RNA sequence: UAUCAGCUUGUUGGUGGGGUAGUGGCUUACCAAGGCUUUGACGGGUAGCCGGCCUGAGAGGGUGACCGGCCACAUUGGGACUGAGAUACGGCCCAGACUCCUACGGGAGGCAGCAGUGGGGAAUAUUGCACAAUGGGCGGAAGCCUGAUGCAGCAACGCCGCGUGCGGGAUGACGGCCUUCGGGUUGUAAACCGCUUUCGCCUGUGACGAAGCGUGAGUGACGGUAAUGGGUAAAGAAGCACCGGCUAACUACGUGCCAGCAGCCGCGGUGAUACGUAGGGUGCGAGCGUUGUCCGGAUUUAUUGGGCGUAAAGGGCUCGUAGGUGGUUGAUCGCGUCGGAAGUGUAAUCUUGGGGCUUAACCCUGAGCGUGCUUUCGAUACGGGUUGACUUGAGGAAGGUAGGGGAGAAUGGAAUUCCUGGUGGAGCGGUGGAAUGCGCAGAUAUCAGGAGGAACACCAGUGGCGAAGGCGGUUCUCUGGGCCUUUCCUGACGCUGAGGAGCGAAAGCGUGGGGAGCGAACAGGCUUAGAUACCCUGGUAGUCCACGCUGUAAACGGUGGGUACUAGGUGUGGGGUCCAUUCCACGGGUUCCGUGCCGUAGCUAACGCUUUAAGUACCCCGCCUGGGGAGUACGGCCGCAAGGCUAAAACUCAAAGGAAUUACACACCGCCCGUCAAGUCAUGAAAGUUGGUAACACCCGAAGCCGGUGGCCUAACCGUUGUGGGGGAGCCGUCGAAGGUGGGACUGGUGAUUAGGACUAAGUCGUAACAAGGUAGCCGUACCGGAAGGUGCGGCUGGAUCA
RNA sequence: AAAAUGUUUU
């Protein structure tokens, strides 16, 4: 069964992306949608949008619409997951990690919220590591 | 393997075999030569390797190499056992300490003299 | 460490007393029956722990020398005493083992303090000086004591620094070595010329450490030391390893698979850059090599950071316990998590900033680090707890529905064999060819009738079902699971699952039954050098049934289960639903679940996989860590047995292996298997034999503390001044080291004999495998055989013919 | 239709 939503989010994107699908979807939770967030607002998804269910009539979808840029170049370089269900990964303030030698971002969990690690070590706290979206 | 069978059973190192078990954890040993002879070569490879015998202060015997070309060490004669293999040489993992105790230098030596225990000549 | 699964009886708890500095089964009496343990108790092995040290990019791995902190111990075992404080190192008591003295009655002793000796060992120092400094003990103090300490001796053991010369010098000298006899090279090297004097040697000066100490006088062990002036002579001062590749550096001579070298690859068989020497060179240099050990390289135990189709690796399959893990969402807690604050993390080390030793090593000093922990105050996104919702995961209801799913019972037909009868007569049968065999005692053949056992042609595969193993005559009875559906219900109830349990082809085993055909073993005939085979004729277990047992397979898709996502194309099985003509169905669509083929992205060493993944991801389980030895030995468990399960080590090799290219590549005159014979090495079994360790149950029981008793001995106290109180010797009791006795547990050596393994003649016997290896190979099992192997039964393709 | 084997050079 399902285990890891965040992950199933992550993979779905990343296999759209790699088959240049332009939109994906899937059920949607609120750390999914903060996390489209961010990744809107950072420039990796073109935008997403919360849908009301009509089809199966039972809860919210989450739909992402990817960018690719001239001749057809994709906007993601890759994403993974750092906390796992199995073995989950905390983060110190000043031990927050670097993604891509700092041209990705980690999104980090904290207490205020999802944060992009450039805002944690701003805001000198840190979360729960859950991706590494380059 | 998944984080929780490392948890519940972690990795496990290799044995790390030993090579020169007859020493004991010493640098060398000193022995007794229990018998002097010459041995055949394995295959590929022919000659007449010169080896003993010794019964070493630990106890246990074991065969080893006499090198460089000369010889005098015979029947209880007290040298000085070192580790380092024969390649050659089936169940020889020891060699002789020429120099030392009984056993002498190798008399026509004048390179590599320290390996043989050869004194420099004036 | 599970090849240690049960441990404990003052043991776990309670109440009263006792005891102690103090809590406490610490002790005692009584009461209760607890306590610990597969998250590993108990037992075995090893070990002082740490600050640190080494290594490493880090994470880690190894380690516990000096120095510093804690602990333990002081000849072995036990005990108390004194004291503020005791494992009481240089105390006492008892016992044991030792050494010494003795007049034989009895006494004395403990270097793991410093130095030193013997011994063991590959290996580690002087029977030194001083209390001048710092620290300690006693004293009011002067002071005394201090093998702490400060120093010196010894050792290249480590680290660091310096020297052995510097400039000039072509005529590129001789001499070695090489040569193409031209020369090249050693080589600016030398000769020769001019310089400098660190260290060493000779000689002079000469400290700091002492703002100490002492009333003063006086006072430095190190010590004529460091430092420093003068003098001497370029002098007193360079070795070691290496030069085939990795790896910096090559030639000649000698040797001739010899002598020898080697870390691996390998070198040496007459042109050796690999042996030995020489010249030349290279790396280092008061060192240089070798050996040992550790980390690295090794991502070669992969948390960082690996894998399991064929390379080593998916459990035979499922159920399910602990455990791990968890769809959407409200509220709340603030355990994880995150952020401050305080405390702590001694010093040294370490990183770093300053400073001192002529520099450095080293030393001092400031900071950091000390990766944590405790306390406290915040944050609430996520994890988790509590609590409430939601239905999409999951399960259920109702309806629809496919099927060799399973079990039981009855029963159908053909065919084989046998029996009876009719007919008929010379062969039949069998093969590459034959023969054994059967047959005029009438076979084979042919017809009729009957008996019996087993398997179910066609349907039938490109298919269905089952968790797997597997499942095919028909009928009935009993029963399991799957699929679909719009409504309906419950509301995360899910997933996986160590150990455990069940199921699990065939062969095999036990009891009973049955026995047609088939058919291990067996007998005979053929083939053959032989034929314990292939082939032929016979033929017993078995194959069958009932009930058990065994529990293994190439139990394979060589691919664990669950989930989500990522082109298509095209067959086929099952359930719906829609459409037109029907008002069937043919047809098309569409949807859900199977089952194949092709194929994109992607992945893979390649072959190939590719929505039924071997792709992209998350959760849980099993498993791998070079090839042999070996799935073997020992132990244990299971079994009636066969055996299965769990599962090593010594030793040995430098490969083994995967896919592919043109099991062989020395190229079929290839490769390659196993007995037997010989030698060598390691290991198992074994009547036994020889030790060791850890305990147990009893008997006896020293010292000693405690508890009694004390008629004997008693200066302080009190006396009615005859004594009493209190104490002590002695004595008894509990506990108690050691010893004795006995029966077990574990374990080492050894063992006649015996077993297999590895390696070596270039030994003997066959040719089992690799090609269709000449009988396709292999897996499990069974029996047989000199040996490979042969055969039966079931299975696999990691075979193929013919399509 | 069965029809075996191929030491040690340097
Ligand atoms: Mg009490
Ligand atoms: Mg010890
Ligand atoms: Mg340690
Ligand atoms: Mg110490
Ligand atoms: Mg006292
Ligand atoms: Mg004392
Ligand atoms: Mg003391
Ligand atoms: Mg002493
Ligand atoms: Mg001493
Ligand atoms: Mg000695
Ligand atoms: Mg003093
Ligand atoms: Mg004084
Ligand atoms: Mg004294
Ligand atoms: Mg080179
Ligand atoms: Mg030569
Ligand atoms: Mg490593
Ligand atoms: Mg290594
Ligand atoms: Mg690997
Ligand atoms: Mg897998
Ligand atoms: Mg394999
Ligand atoms: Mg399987
Ligand atoms: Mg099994
Ligand atoms: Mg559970
Ligand atoms: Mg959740
Ligand atoms: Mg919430
Ligand atoms: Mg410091
Ligand atoms: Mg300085
Ligand atoms: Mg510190
Ligand atoms: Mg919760
Ligand atoms: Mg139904
Ligand atoms: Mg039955
Ligand atoms: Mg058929
Ligand atoms: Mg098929
Ligand atoms: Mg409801
Ligand atoms: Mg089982
Ligand atoms: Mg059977
Ligand atoms: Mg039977
Ligand atoms: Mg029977
Ligand atoms: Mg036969
Ligand atoms: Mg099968
Ligand atoms: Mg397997
Ligand atoms: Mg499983
Ligand atoms: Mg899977
Ligand atoms: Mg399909
Ligand atoms: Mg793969
Ligand atoms: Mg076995
Ligand atoms: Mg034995
Ligand atoms: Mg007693
Ligand atoms: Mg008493
Ligand atoms: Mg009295
Ligand atoms: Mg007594
Ligand atoms: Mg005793
Ligand atoms: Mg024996
Ligand atoms: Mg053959
Ligand atoms: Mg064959
Ligand atoms: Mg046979």
């Amino acid at each position: 069964t399902m285990t890891d939503p965040i992950a199933d989010m992550l993979t779905r994107l990343r296999n759209a992306n790699q088959a240049y699908h332009d939109q994906t979807s899937m059920p949607h939770s609120k750390i999914k949608a903060g996390i489209a967030g961010i990744l809107k607002s950072e420039g990796y998804i073109a935008d997403y949008k919360v849908n009301e269910p009509k089809e199966g009539e039972v809860g919210k979808t989450l739909t992402l619409t990817l960018k690719y840029g001239e001749n057809r170049e994709r906007s993601i370089a890759g994403v993974r997951r750092i906390s796992k269900p199995g073995l989950r990964v905390y983060a110190k303030s000043t031990a927050l990690p670097k993604v891509l030698g700092g041209l990705g971002i980690a999104i980090i969990s904290t207490s205020q919220g999802l944060l992009t690690d450039k805002q944690a070590h701003e805001k000198s706290v840190g979360g729960e590591v859950l991706a590494y979206v380059w | 393997p998944t984080i929780q069978q490392l948890v519940r059973k972690g990795r496990t190192d290799k044995i790390s075999k030993n090579k020169t078990p007859a020493l004991k954890g010493s640098p060398q040993r000193r022995g007794v030569c229990t018998r002097v002879y010459t041995t055949t070569p394995k295959k590929p490879n022919s000659a007449l390797r010169k080896v003993a015998r010794v019964r070493l202060s630990s106890g246990i015997e074991v065969t080893a190499y006499i090198p460089g070309v000369g010889h005098n060490l015979q029947e209880h004669s007290m040298v000085l056992v070192r580790g380092g293999r024969v390649k050659d040489l089936p169940g020889v993992r020891y060699k002789i300490v020429r120099g030392s105790l009984d056993t002498q230098g190798v008399k026509g030596r004048k390179q590599a003299r320290s390996r043989y225990g050869a004194k420099k000549e004036k």
